[PDB]
């Protein structure tokens, strides 16, 4: 992708660009990737702030107690819902997303696939797919999917990928932009801020607390920020 | 060959300031023996003192931090909390004795003629690479992994890029060097480097007498203590 | 160059010319140099006399010391408000100052370039600029340079050049003997600086006040 935009160009202040094309690689599959996980964060957080509490949280949904899932989200906005899950919950996500990740980030699964060299490099952005030969055949046989699970892509011409692929890249940049804009709005901060948008945790980068074992950090109060 | 090689390593080392011997070191007889072994002595010495350097640096970090193992060992009697200088202070005699022994061990491996002739190699002076490690394939009973690359995931690599990493090596060792007798030196007298002020707490003890301060004695060794 | 003016020629009452062509090209360095700090300490000068004090100084610059920059710019004249400085801001700057002068001084950045005489001889008045291959290599692009950063001096002629050469010795005669006149003008005497002009430090040429180190030095009272 050369530019997307004609007037904005080759943007590369910092002098990335023009080098080694494993390093041009990682830093495509590392836009994607951040565009793409921005985006997903904004809808989830706009939806939690919204207000999408599901009914659920029965048969000992919490381990042996029964806590239910309107009293993890009555605690504010999507930051104090990331703060008031069990340890498990956030671990088991955690292992669930990095277990996808490494699936993704797989050669045998990716050359399986017809691809090229991992790590996401040559056609970056390409989750590998579980499903057909010499992938999951220990049960789990996998009905649907990661990417079009129903195949509402099915058919598409190289150029229109090529398009959906620029205008992606294109929305994964504005997500950037925004995500982090809404999070700095919580945290005071930004521009029109307004909305209510509830309380902010101490960087939101803090990840699993309340946990045991290595959770004994009393470090998250300064290192100014 | 010897200078010239010296020539090119500082050249490739940094391009701007190129050879800088203002003592001219490598010209003197260290002793009495030519030029070839004197520049192997120091250039392995200087490989030595840098990736020393380096450790030291990272462990200094590590326990002025306070990144302690766990239980039952020798951190259990360090308090938590006394800056890295006295990390080395609280710890037992027997246990600085022990440490200081292995890296003697490991010296000794690192110069002992089977070792190098192990795995096809001679001496520094005697004409080897300065830096090299034997594997470990003389020891008697076996040994499972070897200490350079102790997994094995440098063993594709093109010599050009074990060139690249030597001179890398040499150049972070430097500066790790600076770096970390900034730290001593600031831990001794203060207002020297100006950046440390106030953040390494000042040292009575003398840094380079081992068991000066030395730690107690005591046995954490539990089941059949017979040495109590 | 063998007179800018017709009506000067070359005035040599010291006999410093007709000389070894090494020493004429380190005097002519000297005087070009001398030259362009001398406009660049007049323009200097002449702002932090008339007073335009930053807004800046927010968080960082002086937290633990508690020294906002209008508290700095409120001392006087511009030798005092260089004797105002802290030391870390003295020492900093003139190891900036210095690390240039290393490579303007430096023979393989120089020979790289295309110049000769790393004495700062011939080719006199050149700065080496901070890009392209074999010198600044370990990060730090420097996207700007020191000399043309925006690229105004993109074409000129050799005449031209010659001839802003000529223009830069004389504006720097000029400016040395103004910036002279003004701090003398500032120290009293002059012929007729008064223009305020504030007060005035021992010297200016101590370079490192109330510093720790070797500076318990209180031999700045006398020396006539
Ligand atoms: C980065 C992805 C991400 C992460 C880490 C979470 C994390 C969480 N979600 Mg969530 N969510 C996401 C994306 C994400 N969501 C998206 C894309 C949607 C659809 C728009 C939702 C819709 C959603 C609902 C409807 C609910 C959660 C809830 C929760 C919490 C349990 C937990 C903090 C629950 C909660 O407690 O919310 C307050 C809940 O009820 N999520
Ligand atoms: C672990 C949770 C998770 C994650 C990370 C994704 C991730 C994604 N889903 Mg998805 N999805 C999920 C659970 C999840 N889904 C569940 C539980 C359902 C059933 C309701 C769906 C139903 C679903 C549909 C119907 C579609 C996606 C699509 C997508 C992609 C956009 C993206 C790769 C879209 C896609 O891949 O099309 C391009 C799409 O059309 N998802
Ligand atoms: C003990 C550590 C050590 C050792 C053995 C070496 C060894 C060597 N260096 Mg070296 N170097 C070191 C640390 C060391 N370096 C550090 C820390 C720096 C960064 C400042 C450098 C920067 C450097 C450059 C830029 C170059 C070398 C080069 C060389 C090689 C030839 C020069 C020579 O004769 O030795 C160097 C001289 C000595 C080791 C002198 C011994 C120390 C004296 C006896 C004590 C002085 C202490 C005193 C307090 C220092 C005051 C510092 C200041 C006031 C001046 C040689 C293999 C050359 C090269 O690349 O060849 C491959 C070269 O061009 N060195
Ligand atoms: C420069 C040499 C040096 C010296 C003399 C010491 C000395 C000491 N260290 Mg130490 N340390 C060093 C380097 C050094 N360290 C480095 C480079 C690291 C970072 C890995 C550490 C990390 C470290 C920890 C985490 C702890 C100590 C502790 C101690 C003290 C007890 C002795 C002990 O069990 O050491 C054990 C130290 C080691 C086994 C590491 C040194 C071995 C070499 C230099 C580095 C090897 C790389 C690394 C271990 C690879 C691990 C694999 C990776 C997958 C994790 C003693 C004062 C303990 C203590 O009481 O703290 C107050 C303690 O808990 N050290
Ligand atoms: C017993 C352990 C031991 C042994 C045998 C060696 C052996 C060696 N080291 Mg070494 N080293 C060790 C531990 C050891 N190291 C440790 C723990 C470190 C710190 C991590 C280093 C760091 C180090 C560096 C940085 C370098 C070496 C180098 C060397 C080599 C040459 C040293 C030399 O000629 O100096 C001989 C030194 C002595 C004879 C002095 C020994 C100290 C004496 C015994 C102290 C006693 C004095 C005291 C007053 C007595 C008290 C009692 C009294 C009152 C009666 C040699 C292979 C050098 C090398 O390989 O360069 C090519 C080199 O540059 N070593
Ligand atoms: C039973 C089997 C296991 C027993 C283990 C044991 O007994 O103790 C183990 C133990 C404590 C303990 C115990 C437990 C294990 C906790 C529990 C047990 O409890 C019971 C049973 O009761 C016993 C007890 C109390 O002991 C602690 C072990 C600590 C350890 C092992 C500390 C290593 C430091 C390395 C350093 C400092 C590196 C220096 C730096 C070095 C070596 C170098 O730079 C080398 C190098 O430069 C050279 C020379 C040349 C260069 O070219 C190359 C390089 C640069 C590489
Ligand atoms: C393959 C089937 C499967 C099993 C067998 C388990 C293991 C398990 C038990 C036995 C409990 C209940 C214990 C109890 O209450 O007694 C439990 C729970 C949770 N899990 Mg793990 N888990 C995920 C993470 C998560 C969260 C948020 C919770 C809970 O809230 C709940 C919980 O423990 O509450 C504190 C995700 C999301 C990525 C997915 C998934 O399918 O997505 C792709 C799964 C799938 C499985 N889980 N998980
Ligand atoms: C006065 C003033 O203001 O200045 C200040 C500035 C500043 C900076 C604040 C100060 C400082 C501290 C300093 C200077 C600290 C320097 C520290 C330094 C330089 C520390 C090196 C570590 C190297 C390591 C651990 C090597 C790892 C090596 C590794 C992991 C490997 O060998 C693996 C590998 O290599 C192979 C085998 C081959 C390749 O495949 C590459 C890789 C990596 C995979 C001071 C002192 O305060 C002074
Ligand atoms: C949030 C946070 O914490 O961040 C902090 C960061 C920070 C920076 C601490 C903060 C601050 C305050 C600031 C702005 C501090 C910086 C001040 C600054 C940057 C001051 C430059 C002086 C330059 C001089 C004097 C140049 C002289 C150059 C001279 C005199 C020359 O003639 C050079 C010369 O080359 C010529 C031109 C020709 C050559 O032939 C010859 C030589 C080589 C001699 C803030 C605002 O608080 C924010
Ligand atoms: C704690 C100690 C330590 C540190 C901190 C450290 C740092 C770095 C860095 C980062 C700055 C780089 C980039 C780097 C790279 C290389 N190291 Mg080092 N290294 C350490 C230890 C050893 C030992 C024991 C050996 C060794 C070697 C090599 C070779 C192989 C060259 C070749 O085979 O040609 C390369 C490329 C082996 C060798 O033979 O060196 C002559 C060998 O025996 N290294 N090393
Ligand atoms: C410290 C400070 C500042 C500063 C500063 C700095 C660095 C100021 C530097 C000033 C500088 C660089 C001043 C050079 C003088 C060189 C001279 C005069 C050489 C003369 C040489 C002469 C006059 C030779 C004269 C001859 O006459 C003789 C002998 C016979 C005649 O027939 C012929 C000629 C003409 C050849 C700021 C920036 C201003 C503000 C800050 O806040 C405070």
């Amino acid at each position: 992708a050369k530019k997307l935009n004609p007037t904005v160009g080759l943007w590369d202040p910092l002098g990335i660009a023009e080098t080694s094309p494993e390093t041009i690689g990682w830093f495509r599959h590392a836009e994607i990737k951040h565009g793409r996980v921005a985006m997903a964060a904004f809808v989830g957080y706009c939806v939690q702030s919204n207000g999408i509490h599901f009914p659920w949280n029965i048969q000992g949904w919490q381990g042996t107690p029964v806590v239910s899932f309107a009293d993890i989200a009555a605690a504010g906005g999507p930051a104090d819902q990331w703060d008031a899950l069990s340890t498990p919950a956030k671990l088991q996500i955690l292992g669930v997303i990095g277990f996808l990740e490494m699936w993704s980030e797989t050669s045998v699964v990716l050359k399986a696939d017809g691809q090229e060299h991992y790590v996401r490099g040559g056609k970056p952005g390409y989750f590998p797919k579980l499903s057909r030969s010499d992938e999951m055949a220990f049960p789990h046989p996998v009905p649907l999917n990661l990417w079009d699970p129903f195949g509402f892509t099915s058919k598409m011409t190289p150029e229109r990928k090529e398009k959906a692929l620029l205008a992606e890249v294109n929305n994964g940049r504005l997500a950037m932009i925004g995500i982090f804009g809404m999070i700095s709005a919580s945290k005071g901060l930004q521009v029109p801020g307004l909305d209510t948008v509830g309380i902010k945790p101490y960087a939101g980068e803090v990840m699993a607390p309340f946990a045991a074992g290595d959770a004994s950090l009393p470090f998250v109060s300064g290192m100014l920020e | 060959s010897a200078k010239a090689d010296l020539e090119a390593f500082a050249k490739e080392c940094n391009p701007v300031v190129g050879y800088w011997d203002p003592l001219g070191l490598a010209d003197l007889p260290l002793w009495g023996q030519d030029q070839d072994a004197v520049i192997g002595w120091l250039r392995h010495s200087e490989i030595k003192h840098g990736r020393i350097a380096m450790a030291g640096f990272v462990g200094y970090i590590a326990h002025a931090n306070g990144f302690r193992f766990g239980g039952i060992g020798p951190q259990n009697v360090v308090p938590e909390g006394a800056s890295a200088p006295e990390v080395w202070d609280s710890i037992p005699f027997l246990a600085k004795l022990q440490i200081i022994g292995a890296i003697g061990v490991l010296e000794h491996i690192s110069e002992d003629k089977n070792f190098l002739a192990a795995d096809g190699m001679k001496h520094y002076m005697r004409g080897g690479k300065p830096g090299y490690f034997p594997t470990f394939s003389a020891n008697v009973h076996p040994m499972p992994l070897n200490l350079f690359d102790p997994f094995k995931w440098s063993k594709n690599a093109s010599p050009e890029k074990k060139a690249k990493g030597l001179v890398t090596e040499t150049n972070n060792g430097r500066l790790a060097m600076l770096g970390l007798f900034g730290f001593l030196s600031e831990s001794k007298i203060p207002g020297s480097v100006p950046a440390l002020s106030g953040i390494i707490p000042s040292y009575d003890g003398d840094y380079m007498q081992p068991f000066l301060p030395t730690g107690p004695d005591t046995s954490l060794w539990t089941i059949g203590n017979l040495w109590a």
